[PDB]
RNA sequence: GGAACUGAGGCCAUGAUUAAGAGGGACGGCCGGGGGCAUUCGUAUUGCGCCGCUAGAGGUGAAAUUCUUGGACCGGCGCAAGACGGACCAGAGCGAAAGCAUUUGCCAAGAAUGUUUUCAUUAAUCAAGAACGAAAGUCGGAGGUUCGAAGACGAUCAGAUACCGUCGUAGUUCCGACCAUAAACGAUGCCGACCGGCGAUGCGGCGGCGUUAUUCCCAUGACCCGCCGGGCAGCUUCCG
């Protein structure tokens, strides 16, 4: 087999492995800022959302939950946080 | 049991068959037409 | 010896396997999206200087 | 693997190494608590409350923000569940299967599934009695289960 | 009559072609401050911004309210119920 | 109106840390000949009615019992009954096993995947004990097309060449009670850890140069490439 250093994995190796099988566990999910269409209020939405997220200003549907990730509505803009 | 032999032979030949097919591939009304 | 000979055959199989998946990646991607690395300076992580 | 099912899976959550609240979070410890009190009065379980805060309010972990777990926060305020959440849901499932089974005598599979559910109830109840969450006379009965939940 | 139809649709196709080329150029491409717009030209399906789509997703959540909003879970839910 | 001292009450709550590539529960979108109830279609077979035509039809190695001029067999149209679910169907999928295949609706359940949700050791193996358990078979009801142990008839050449034909009892079908056995096989206890490569395959998720359709509702897919999990199976192998 290939020779790997167990103490010093490369960045490409750790991002490919399963999240529980890395040297130190780390999630693949993240939080994002979404900007509503029609009113430009900003809402913080989890990437793998399991509930329908409404804009606080106008109660517009911002996302709909799916199996893996929440699909965003047409016309909104988003940014990753942190 | 020789029933598995024909199955395992067919499974391998199918995989080789995938290889060869991969290699083998390598005026206003005008819009409706 | 058979122990050395077996490892030579196995490591040859793995190396050509990685090459096959690499040419597939560059084919089904943007022409400029794949950096090209020399085999010599591939193994150098960093020079602190 | 699973306690009863043959399959073994690896799907779960992976907590981050860093335990600190991110800077962009503008909610305080007190602000999160009043949100928990509001949703509990609406009739939401502690598992569902944590889901809502994660999806909409950007609270990844209530424990890292306030220093206390959701159930511990509710107990201190006085909004404690009558029955433990995992035990409560198992009893609810057994009632639904038993109601279905009384209209279908020929469903052998449902009869088999009912036995497995009741086994998990007995294991869970035995643990809770040792921890003194339940009185040492609590018993699960099929007729009593409907009134229990 | 035939000339006007041909002239009209020739101009219409040219306008349509320009819009597609501009949309392809803008697809992705975070702007200043780093906002990325969500369109149908990506590989992930997106929720349409139509009245029918919003009513469908909200109705699905409303049918689930019975299961997720409980009436006898908490101790207080029993005591003012007995009143 | 201010301050400083001080005194007893009433409710609720009373806990070592973390969050196991241990386990349970919840949540999300999917997925499957998994199960139960109802509904529905398809030829075929059998029986019956009518029409046309006229000596044979059936069966075998050869025949013979049997049916036929009061019309058999064959051709057409229509009606009824009971079973069955071809081709598509794969070493694919589901279930603890036994097992599971026409459309649509309903009821409850489930694996895997996704999760920065929740509890916090709740776990493993197990005499005793309990649920299920192909086919055949027993008891009581309802039906009976096809097939068919038993039985009665007709024959019984080749031959180490060796078990036919016509009719067809119990059964085969359904609803309840029993019975608890199979080459019920990998002829092969369970849980945990460690220990080589290479591709396909089913499901779920993630990323993607390009093709191909497009969304009132219904729906956001089909193909190609890389990666990650748990499955069904393979090709090759070092040490042991
Ligand atoms: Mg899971
Ligand atoms: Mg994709
Ligand atoms: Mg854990
Ligand atoms: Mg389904
Ligand atoms: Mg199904
Ligand atoms: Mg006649
Ligand atoms: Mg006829
Ligand atoms: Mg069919
Ligand atoms: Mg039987
Ligand atoms: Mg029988
Ligand atoms: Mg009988
Ligand atoms: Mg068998
Ligand atoms: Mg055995
Ligand atoms: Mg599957
Ligand atoms: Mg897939
Ligand atoms: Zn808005």
């Amino acid at each position: 087999p290939l020779a790997k250093d167990l103490l010093h994995p490369s960045p490409e190796e750790e991002k490919r492995k399963h999240k529980k099988k890395r040297l130190v566990q780390s999630p693949n999910s993240y939080f994002m800022d979404v900007k509503c269409p029609g009113c430009y209020k900003i809402t913080t939405v989890f990437s793998h959302a399991q509930t329908v997220v409404l804009c606080v200003g106008c109660s517009t549907v911002l996302c709909q939950p799916t199996g893996g990730k929440a699909r965003l509505t047409e016309g909104c803009s988003f940014r990753r946080k942190q | 049991s020789t029933a598995s032999l024909v199955k395992r032979k067919r499974k391998v030949m199918d995989e080789e068959h995938r290889d060869k097919v991969r290699q083998s591939l390598q005026s206003a009304l005008d819009r409706f037409v | 010896p058979k122990s050395i000979y077996s490892q030579i055959q196995e490591q040859r199989i793995m190396k050509e396997a990685r090459r096959r998946k690499e040419v597939n990646r560059i084919k089904h991607s943007k022409p400029g999206s794949v950096p090209l690395v020399s085999e010599k300076k591939k193994h150098v992580v960093a020079v602190v200087k | 693997g699973r306690m009863h099912a043959p399959g073994k899976g690896l799907s779960q959550s992976a907590l981050p190494y860093r335990r600190s609240v991110p800077t962009w979070l503008k909610l305080t410890s007190d602000d999160v608590k009043e949100q928990i009190y509001k949703l509990a009065k609406k009739g939401l379980t502690p598992s569902q409350i944590g889901v809502i805060l994660r999806d909409s309010h950007g609270v990844a972990q209530v424990r890292f923000v306030t220093g206390n777990k959701i159930l511990r926060i509710l107990k201190s305020k006085g909004l404690a569940p009558d029955l433990p959440e995992d035990l409560y849901h198992l009893i609810k499932k057994a009632v639904a299967v038993r109601k279905h089974l009384e209209r279908n005598r020929k469903d052998k599979d449902a009869k088999f599934r009912l036995i497995l559910i009741e086994s998990r109830i007995h294991r869970l109840a035995r643990y809770y009695k040792t921890k003194r969450v339940l009185p040492p006379n609590w018993k699960y009965e099929s007729s009593t289960a409907s009134a229990l939940v | 009559l035939r000339v006007e139809v041909d002239t009209f649709m020739e101009a219409y196709d040219q306008k349509i072609a320009e819009e597609e080329a501009k949309a392809k150029e803008e697809e992705g491409v975070p702007d200043e401050e780093g906002w990325v717009k969500v369109t149908r030209r990506g590989r992930r399906p997106v929720l349409p911004r139509t009245e029918a789509a919003s009513l469908r997703v909200l109705e699905r959540e409303r049918r689930k309210r019975s299961r997720k909003e409980l009436l006898n879970f908490y101790a207080w839910q029993h005591r003012e119920s007995k009143m």
